[PDB]
RNA sequence: UUUGCUCCACACAAUAUAGAUGGAUACGAAUAAGGCGUCCUUGUGGCGUCGCUGAACCAUAGCAGGCUAGCAACGGUGCACUUGGCGGAAAGGCCUUGGGUGCUUGCUGGCGAAUUGCAAUGUCAUUUUGCGUGGGGAUAAAUCAUUUGUAUACGACUUAGA
RNA sequence: CCCUGAAAAUGGAUGGCGCUCAAGCGUGUUACCUAUACUCUACCGUCAGGGUUGAUAUGAUGCCCUGACGAGUAGGCAGGCGUGGAGGUCAGUGACGAAGCCUAGACCGUAAGGUCGGGUCGAACGGCCUCUAGUGCAGAUCUUGGUGGUAGUAGCAAAUA
RNA sequence: GAACUGGCGAUGCGGGAUGAACCGAACGUAGAGUUAAGGUGCCGGAAUACACGCUCAUCAGACACCACAAAAGGUGUUAGU
RNA sequence: GAAAUUGUUGAAAGGGAAGGGCAUUUGAUCAGACA
């Protein structure tokens, strides 16, 4: 329903934002994954790590290079699990791998811009309150991820240069309040909200 | 099994030229059809008296309703599960509105709980309690109390699309 | 699928024209048919067979 | 089999694509991390 | 110059070719009901070619008609061309490849004397 | 005004297809919106056009068209299917596509 | 080496489109909680109120939006000038003053639209490149051959040279 | 149901991603998807039953009507296709170009194969009824002849120059 | 290595990821529709359906043939006698 | 004067093979039909 789409990861489930974003895709839906750092996923922190430890390990032997890499960097790692399921490797794969970017931190063509969130895909709404949770946040960190305090920096940042966007947009939308009841009892707002309105 | 109706199953064992009028045999059922009934009828029988769907023969199969449906009831009920094992009895207690939830909900409950089937349990028995207190465990008697009062938190709103504007919420 | 309830596809298991090639027998078969056709009487249908028939089937008398 | 006799290896895994570095000047690969209080300094220099 | 046939539907367009042809060059393209024990084409498994069969036969009705909806006939001279005369909507003509430039432009001439379709006239010409 | 638009919007999904054998002559909708089978109901009946564009002009433009139309709904959705005079194209899948709004009803 | 090249223009040819066909419409945090307004001791404060899905909000009438006349308003918005600021996470965008000037559907009119013949996407986007007219600008390297040996199987590397 | 008990060798496998009031387990209700199966219709074929000598248009082994069936190795039968030569025939094609050969040009047949457009070429050769055979090839470490990739590679370095 | 039948070999087709043999169902060429066995978060056509329960596993679990696990223990939790 | 197999030319494709099936799309190429 759009061109583009901008989600923000946060508080999502890796794993199911995970799939609608490839679905979507498979569709014609450039999407556009951020905030990620925040992501989420069932499970005690510990594991997942011990899980993480894993597909770690499974290597290629006779060279440790040409095999499975291990990315770190939340992003990648959606990325990944996003990815394993469109079929790439053909074609319509991967013209639609390329639809979809992603970041950690809403970087700037985007924090302009709006974002959205996916519902059935929020730990807040698929969890049953009580079970234990993650934080692709720590996660990254954890198997190395040398930058997650660089955005987390960048983070402070614009949680204001945003606000301060807000308490603007919103002395405004005020009076707009203050000055849109004098001229409506007028004679078409009465009209209106018979057709609504 | 699937969804119930009591059943009222009035069979015989074949008359005969030697014994006419041969004694009538009432069964409460709790079946999906009049085919089940009919069958789950002559099983129990096979296993009280000498009969069968041969010697037989059903002479009436009479839907029954809940008298007070509307009426919230509190169903003991009794049950021969078999197990993976031996057989064991029960009397578990159903806080419900009619006969033909008490056996539904019960079904479920003893499916989930001790993984058994419609197979492998006889409702040996059921009955609307008259009075609260006669009602024995805890997981009933919760709910027969002062004035009865609580919230539903964190009420998940359910959406068709696929996103949202919004970011919610879970007030109530 | 059709449990076939019999052989598909049984030819008859009886001559149809006679095997041989003398215009002739085949003028005469031609004749007889027409003649277990548009009659009844039986007579015909078994000179009809009789025509076609191998050699062996048609011994001296 | 089993080697046998359990001898080590021959050469250090961590210094390998064994291969001809890049330049014959070598980058330093990391300066000192930061004080910011110390006043200003060149942390490396340049020889022959 | 057609009799109101149905419609000409062919089934299987495509050319028929033999397994293999593509891979060698000692293996034409001229089908071969394959006899091999072990062959994917004889067990049709998915996913090969179809081997043709019969199935495939086109209605009789619209059988041997070019599309326009004659069937063509072979012509060496003119004698040939006259059996044709009378069924010009049904059949139509072909003068044959082993003819001379003289004796083409004479039977050509002599097709339209009477109405008659050929469906090679461009036999051999001085063009 | 700056709409113009007398198409609902809507996308080039599949091919009907089991797991691993598909039938290029029925094509999948994703009408943009349309939920249920009812919201799909409305547009069986009402015609489609995958519009696309060539380099050579043909028959005067540079701009071509397969003549849907809408014909069922597919399970839950409003997917619908989606004979077309040819079959849609496959590289297709993920492609703009003008549901109509004649053979009307309304 | 054929008078090339660079930037902004526009003219014409092409060449594509994983797929414009009104608008991707900007808090942050918690959800066993918050928003928005308001009062106050500025606090995890009091009081009111809203959600219970964007089915929202903005834009939206004029030959694919023509030529024209007025009335009410001093607003809205396009286009190009320019003052001053913000932003580096990929800034390559966002806001704001002062004008120059259109269109104004805020209310009232008057002409034109036909035959595209009962539908045929009925073509108004934005890709990259090429060839010339015309308004500003600039006026180089590299490779071989030769040479060095901190280098070297050969290529590569490292130096040297009007 | 979880857990301990529960130790094997490249890296890793509920198929994969992933999943936790499930995308787990047990059970119940519907909707839905989809095989060459089933239903209906078209077309092909075989097989079974039937109808049609009245001369007088074209085939009485013909022309029709009705139905049911269609997988196949080994194997059997049937109808065709093509090749060398022989009797017959078309007073057949032909130096105004026969045969052959090349042709991501056309048409016909389910197919074997047929016909034809264009080029090349230079002396003989097709349909039809029939007889006859040293008659159809991808394979036999088949025969004989040719030619590749290997590859501008191995290598051309003993005997003082 | 025997018995009864059904398969495969001689048999594709959809399903079990994959696989002679298991589950569906056995084949002329095509068109509509309905299903089987299997399924319907995404690879993938199809409910991130509805309903009631159980389960948190610092080696969870996941579906017949089938590619495993036991005895024995647990004030981990759930019904029971 | 056939094929293997080579050489210009022209067209096209090519991220660890190629080729084949059903289906359309585009690019090149062609038959007939219409009167």
């Amino acid at each position: 329903v759009e061109p583009v789409v901008v989600i923000d990861g946060k508080g999502h489930l890796v794993g199911r934002l995970a799939s609608v974003v490839a679905k979507q895709l498979l569709n014609g839906q450039k999407i556009v994954v951020v905030r990620a750092e925040e992501l989420n996923i069932s499970g005690e922190f510990f594991r997942n790590k011990l899980k993480y430890h894993d597909f770690l390990r499974k290597a290629t032997a006779f060279n440790k290079t040409r095999g499975p890499f291990h990315f770190r960097a939340p992003s990648r790692i959606f990325y990944k699990a996003l990815r394993g399921m469109v079929s790439h490797k053909t074609a319509r794969g991967k013209a639609a791998l390329e639809r979809l970017k992603v970041f950690e931190g809403i970087p700037p063509p985007y924090d302009k811009k709006k974002r959205v969130v996916v519902p059935q895909a929020l730990r807040v709404l698929r969890l049953k309150p009580g079970r234990k949770y993650t934080t692709l946040g720590k996660l990254s960190t954890s198997v190395g991820w040398k930058y997650e305090d660089v955005v987390a920096k960048l983070e402070a940042k614009r949680k204001v240069s945003s606000a301060e966007y807000y308490a603007k947009k919103r002395a405004f939308t005020k009076k707009v309040a203050s000055a849109n009841a004098t001229a409506a009892e007028s004679d078409v707002a009465k009209q209106l909200a018979a057709l609504g309105y | 099994m699937a969804h119930f109706k009591e059943y009222q199953v009035i069979g015989r064992r074949l008359p005969t030229e030697s014994v006419p009028e041969p004694k009538l045999f009432r069964m409460r059922i709790f079946a999906s059809n009049e085919v089940i009934a009919k069958s789950r009828y002559w099983y129990f029988l096979q296993k009280l008296h000498k009969v069968k769907k041969a010697s037989g023969e059903i002479v009436s199969i009479n839907q029954i309703n809940e008298a007070h449906p509307t009426k919230v009831k509190n169903f003991g009920v009794w049950v021969r599960y078999d197990s993976r094992s031996g057989t064991h009895n029960m009397y578990k207690e159903i806080r419900d509105v009619s006969r033909v939830a008490a056996v539904e909900t019960l079904y479920q409950d003893m499916a989930a709980r001790h993984r058994a089937r419609f197979r492998s349990i006889h409702i040996l028995k059921v009955a609307e309690i008259e009075k609260t207190a006669d009602v024995k465990r805890q997981y009933v008697k919760q709910f027969l109390t002062k004035d009865l009062k609580f919230p539903l938190p964190h009420r998940v709103q359910k959406s068709t699309k696929t996103f949202s504007y919004k970011r919610p919420s879970t007030f109530y | 699928g059709i449990d076939h309830t019999s052989k598909q596809h049984k030819r008859s298991g009886h001559r149809t024209a006679p095997k041989s090639d003398n215009v002739y027998l085949k003028l005469l078969v031609k004749l007889y048919t027409f003649l277990a056709r548009r009659t009844d009487a039986p007579f015909n249908k078994v000179v009809l067979k009789a025509l076609f028939l191998s050699k062996i089937n048609r011994p001296p008398v | 089999s089993h080697r046998k006799y359990e001898a080590p290896r021959h050469g250090h895994l961590g210094f390998l694509p064994r291969k001809r570095a890049a330049s014959i000047r070598a980058r330093v690969k990391a300066f000192p991390k930061d004080d910011r209080s110390k006043p200003v300094a060149l942390t490396s220099f340049l020889g022959y | 110059a057609s009799l109101p046939h149905p419609k000409i539907v062919k089934k299987h367009t495509k050319k028929f070719k033999r397994h293999h042809s593509d891979r060698y060059h000692r293996v034409a393209e001229n089908w071969r009901k394959q006899k091999g024990i072990d062959s994917v084409v004889r067990r049709r498994f998915r996913g090969n070619i179809s081997q043709p069969k019969i199935g495939y036969g086109s209605n009789k009705k619209t059988k041997f008609l070019s599309p326009s909806g004659h069937k063509t006939f072979l012509v060496a001279n003119v004698k040939d061309l006259e059996t044709l005369t009378m069924h010009t909507k049904t059949y139509a003509a072909e003068i044959a490849h082993n003819i001379s430039a003289k004796n083409r432009v004479v039977i050509l001439a002599r097709a339209k004397a009477l109405g008659i379709k050929v469906t090679n006239p461009k036999g051999r010409l001085a063009l | 005004a700056e709409s113009h638009r007398l198409y609902v919007k809507g996308k080039h999904l599949s091919y009907q297809r089991s797991k691993r054998v598909n039938n290029p002559n029925v094509s999948l909708i994703k009408i943009e919106g349309v939920a249920t089978p009812q919201d799909a109901q409305f547009y069986l009946g009402k015609r489609i056009a995958y519009v696309y564009r060539a380099s050579k002009e043909v028959r005067g433009s540079k701009i071509r068209v397969m003549w849907g139309k809408v014909t069922r709904t597919h399970g839950n959705s409003g997917v619908v299917r989606a004979t077309f005079r040819n079959n849609l194209p496959a590289k297709t899948f993920g492609a703009s596509v003008r549901i109509f709004l004649y053979p009307s009803n309304i």
